[PDB]
DNA sequence: AGATTCTCTGTTGCTGC
DNA sequence: AGCAGCAACAGAGAATCT
């Protein structure tokens, strides 16, 4: 059964908002070592992957697995009666046809609960992930997301190129061109500030604007963001949380 | 006199190929002459105005009449169209391109060579609505 | 499998305005304007897959050199071509400065020219007019009737017609010599015969046949890519008696699959361009197949409707 | 004559919110008790009156009653002016074809001042108002505003029910049901965050959503709501001003009626 | 060739921000003095006109003039890259197809580079102004941005009347009339909040609101505004920069003229 | 903490097929 | 006498600045 408990139902809601918009159905599975979730866009170059162990919840019972699709617009509508600091907690039978979400304010109250309809969607649950990228950055989320929306302005399209050293974000469109350089460097006043790269071979891959705009939505999850960029693979955004991660996988422009 | 550049990229005005829908040529090929209106109805896209022109003048067009016969076989067509155009709202436009065709019928008809005058017309329709 | 191959439309694609076999007149003229330059704001129409879209590429490529990737604006029908493209990005790119040779000029190639809106078509007509001396238009268009009257006023007017069966015959046999092709002569005739004057469509067919079969002949070109569907029709229309035309009916085109209101939507076009028979008598054969399109629409189409049509048109060529 | 100044302009602003919408024509009429103001919508379901005594004014003066109808649209188009800190002053002769509102600012700098239009409505004011209602209860406003904010999404109606000591709001539609618990507590920490409920009857009634969300706008002038239902007649969503009342009456749906 | 480095991004954002909208195409021309840029709207009843010194900058090199023109709408899509506080350069050779934009933070770390394409626009910079106008005002422009934003909603004509120790403000329009009254004042506890006027003859003037709007974006670059009016030319309002000044020039309605 | 401005989304109206 | 595709305008929400 499904029997999950967040301390605060405002982590639930910022997990949600990154999939809002990007997709349309989520198929959740929760299991004995926590929840997972993937969601895949209708074009298919985009697809968002969650996990939350254990560990991130308050309470969390489960001794039979249990798989649930849904309609992530359904989910967001109901996912605005958190007051952010109300505990959430996610129930559900072991063959269910709704999912229950009930948020319950410290004193009795107040309780405001909801049972959401669900979806049948085939379970295939993707396992893209690469050992090796040819080269891996992380960097403020803010400052990504700056870059993004900076270039967005410019193009359809932007290009990231990682040489030695060297990350360089390039639009080019109709009313002309713009860049973003950034290198690498540690911050000991504060190293959630550093812009770290590792670098295998150099590379360079270009991305549809829309999607990386959808992508900076993780920054409200995390102080940092690794990017991880391959010219075998899908690019790895991560968003790290205390105990788990969302991931947007994003195929690169052909 | 400019016109030259219309000739170059302009069509016919809907009352231009009513007109022409009641002038036979007797120098040309009757069949040459059918082609060259059907393309002209359908590149101007509006059979319906076209037929409602052709409806105005009709009555006042010179037309060799033996007993007026010629306008009853006209109102069948002219009825095959309005139940074509209540169906265009009802079903997938499939059967827009016999629209074209009814104009037609008015210049195997009523076409003669005494037409030579252009008729003008108005919307008397527009009015009664 | 892990990837294919490029089909022999795009391979084969001309990149230079002598490989195109279509309209010898506009291919010279449009070669000599490459070679003089001044190129005039254009709109060039007629039917698919004759070479419109590619002649207007080979002449951008050859008047710009190395300078196409900066100096051509292309726009197709799959991007958005509004009234807010037009304002913003179209003049943003008309304005744009650029130093190009003194014989050169700016391309903006708009594919498609017959599916954009109004409003676009008229907001085009200045941006065209105050940037003429840096900037040209060539539109490419099926129907040049969808352009308003006054964005032709302002540009030449290029008319594209069918290609005859000697200029696809010379194109197969140079797609032949250049792949190494076994092939024979009725193969070919069937192959310009299914095409139709349509250049994309015949070595489409090529290389489907090439594929599937290996030798280009009448018998495999037939078993792969079936008759022409309006010849057939065409042939059941002008049968003289009426078994005949049922026959026809029953076995060329029931008996294979064909559904019946492409039969009489078909059987409505060969009637409209028919030339054997008189006007009044193809008035009339054009009345019968709309009753039977009618009811066909209505959900009763069947094969009785199709064989009262053929009746009721016999019966009218019956005098 | 019509003379009501306004301390603050922002208190007539709120107010003018609370019709703003869900009503088009307003009736107004001052005198010597002061001023009150009934609108119905046009489906007639609900209707919206006002009550602002004498001592909610800074200077009120009525030696003659003054009735009024004017457009709510056009009044709040003009109730943008009073920079809320603004003084107010609505004015109108005996017999007057408008109504005059004056904003001026402390010092004689600026003085903003309109000239409104009025419209003729057949005085009909209504009276609806029950002795005893089934049940009453009140809770903070803003609170009442949320859990309308919650069930709306989930239907277009949204069912009160109250048995004792239990008060709960319930809405079921397509993507499935919700529901909101309340039970009376008294908070002595701060007692505006109570939740009172005096319960003479069960009451199970069910309201257009849309409707509820228009009247929640009362937050804003009052940190409590009071609700008084009943199986007789509309339901009664009231807000306290000081020397006064904003009161929302709304018709129970009958199975489909707002 | 064009070289001129704000201290600050947000400046110029700002600057640029009072151009936006009210037109398309701005003409800049940097000089051994500074940079001048005029825009006028496609009416022709405003004019932008800016004028910023060398001292305004951190770094102004200049040999050569250089002239350029484009579209604002692409010039602003690009000004939110600022961080306000990064340093901004702008960039042209003597013969330039585009103006570079260098926004840089203080340490080597982002460096967001632009290249905007130009536009060729003939070269006609206006010389409008007037030796003395009619009558001479300066106020606080947030108080000038509220007195157009009152008077706007009431008609789409705003008039500006003066007489000796008085300025008045004036829409009326279908829902009534307003107007707006300010008398001149000095306020030594901070004279930024004085109100001078300097009145050689009586102006009476209409202008068309929605311009008067456009104007008002100019409070963010100045805590006060000069107007000069007179029935002899388009209207002067101006916002002072610390070494220049942004200038809009309006010409009055005929009856009808913006 | 409050107010103002900008951006995005939704709804309505108009035009074209 | 649908739809659709549209495009434009208005309203609401969120973020930034004072
Ligand atoms: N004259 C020609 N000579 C050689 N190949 C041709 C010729 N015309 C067409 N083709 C082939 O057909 C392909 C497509 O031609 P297009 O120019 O795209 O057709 P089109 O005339 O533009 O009609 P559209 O695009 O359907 S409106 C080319 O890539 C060539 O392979
Ligand atoms: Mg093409």
């Amino acid at each position: 059964m499904l029997e999950a408990k967040f301390e605060e139902a405002s982590l639930f809601k910022r997990i949600i908002d990154g999939f809002k918009d990007c997709v349309q159905l989520v198929n959740f599975q929760c299991k004995e070592d926590g929840i997972i979730a993937q969601a895949v866009d209708d074009s298919r170059v985009l697809l968002v992957s969650l996990e939350i162990g254990v560990e991130a919840f308050q309470e969390y019972r489960c001794d039979h697995p249990v798989t649930l699709g849904m309609d992530l617009t359904s989910l967001s509508k109901i996912l605005r009666c958190g007051n952010n600091t109300d505990t959430l907690t996610l129930i559900a039978d072991n063959t269910p046809d709704s999912i229950i979400l009930l948020f319950e304010d410290t004193k009795k109250d107040r309780i405001a609960e909801y049972s959401l309809k669900l979806m049948d969607i085939d379970a295939d649950f993707l396992k893209i992930e690469e050992l090796q990228y040819d080269s891996t950055l992380s960097l403020p989320s803010s400052e990504f997301s700056k870059i993004v929306r900076d270039l967005s302005q410019l193009s359809d399209s932007i290009n990231i190129m990682i040489t030695k050293e060297t990350i360089k974000f390039v639009a080019d469109g109709d009313i002309g061109s713009g860049s973003v350089i950034i290198k690498p460097f540690v911050d000991m006043e504060h190293p959630e500030t550093s812009i770290k790269l590792e670098m295998d071979q150099p590379v360079d891959l270009t991305f549809g604007a829309k999607y990386l705009l959808d992508i900076i939505k993780g920054s409200s999850l995390s102080d940092r963001v690794g990017i991880r960029l391959s010219s075998e693979a899908p690019a790895l955004f991560q968003f790290d949380l205390k105990s788990g991660f969302l991931q947007f996988f994003l195929a690169p422009k052909f | 006199n400019t016109w030259a550049s219309s000739n170059k990229d302009s069509p016919i005005s809907w009352f231009k190929i009513v007109n022409q829908l009641f002038r036979k040529d007797p120098h040309r090929d009757i069949k040459e002459q059918f082609y060259e209106l059907l393309n002209q109805v359908e590149l101007n896209g509006n059979s319906d105005r076209i037929l409602q022109g052709c409806f105005n003048i009709f009555p006042y067009v010179k037309y060799s009449d033996n007993g007026i016969r010629k306008p009853a076989n006209i109102s069948d067509w002219l009825f095959f169209h309005d139940l074509m155009y209540q169906s265009m709202y009802a079903h997938n436009g499939e059967l827009l391109r016999y629209s074209a065709l009814v104009p037609l019928v008015f210049f195997q008809t009523f076409g003669d060579i005494a037409n030579k005058d252009d008729i003008r017309m108005k919307n008397s329709e527009y009015e009664q609505r | 499998t892990l990837s294919l191959q490029l089909p022999w439309v795009e391979k084969y694609r001309p990149q230079v305005l002598s490989d195109i076999v279509g309209n010898k007149e506009t291919i010279d003229r449009l070669q000599q304007i490459a070679k003089d330059g001044n190129m005039p704001h254009m709109i060039i129409s007629g039917m698919p897959g004759i070479g419109k879209t590619t002649s207007v590429h080979c002449l951008a490529h050859e008047l710009l050199g190395r300078s196409y990737a900066d100096g051509v604006l292309e726009l197709n029908a799959s991007d958005d071509r509004g009234i807010d493209v037009v304002r913003n990005q179209i003049k943003h790119f008309a304005q744009k400065k650029l130093h190009l040779p003194p014989g050169k000029h700016k391309i903006v190639i708009l594919d498609e020219a017959d599916s954009m809106t109004a409003g676009a078509q008229q907001a085009l007509r200045r941006t065209m007019e105050l940037y003429s001396n840096s900037t040209r238009f060539a539109f490419a268009c099926n129907q040049s009737n969808k352009i308003i009257e006054p964005l032709q006023s302002r540009c030449a007017i290029l008319r594209y017609s069918k290609l005859s069966d000697e200029d696809v015959l010379k194109r197969l046999l140079q797609i032949i010599k250049l792949e190494d092709v076994k092939y024979t002569n009725d193969g070919l005739e069937a192959i310009i015969f299914t095409a139709e004057g349509d250049m994309r469509q015949a070595i489409n067919n090529l290389q489907s046949t090439v594929a599937g079969h290996g030798l280009v002949n009448a018998d495999n070109v037939f078993k792969i890519v079936d008759s022409p569907h309006p010849l057939i029709v065409k042939k059941m229309l002008l049968a003289s008696n009426l078994e005949d035309s049922i026959q026809i009916l029953r076995t060329d085109l029931w008996k294979k699959g064909y559904s019946s209101i492409d039969i009489v939507t078909t059987s409505f076009r060969v009637t409209k361009n028919l030339a054997q028979v008189k006007e009044s008598v193809r008035l009339e054969m054009i009345k019968e197949i709309g009753l039977t399109h009618m009811r066909i629409l209505e959900g009763v189409g069947t094969y009785l409707q199709l064989a009262s049509m053929l009746a009721k048109i016999h019966k009218l060529n019956n005098k």
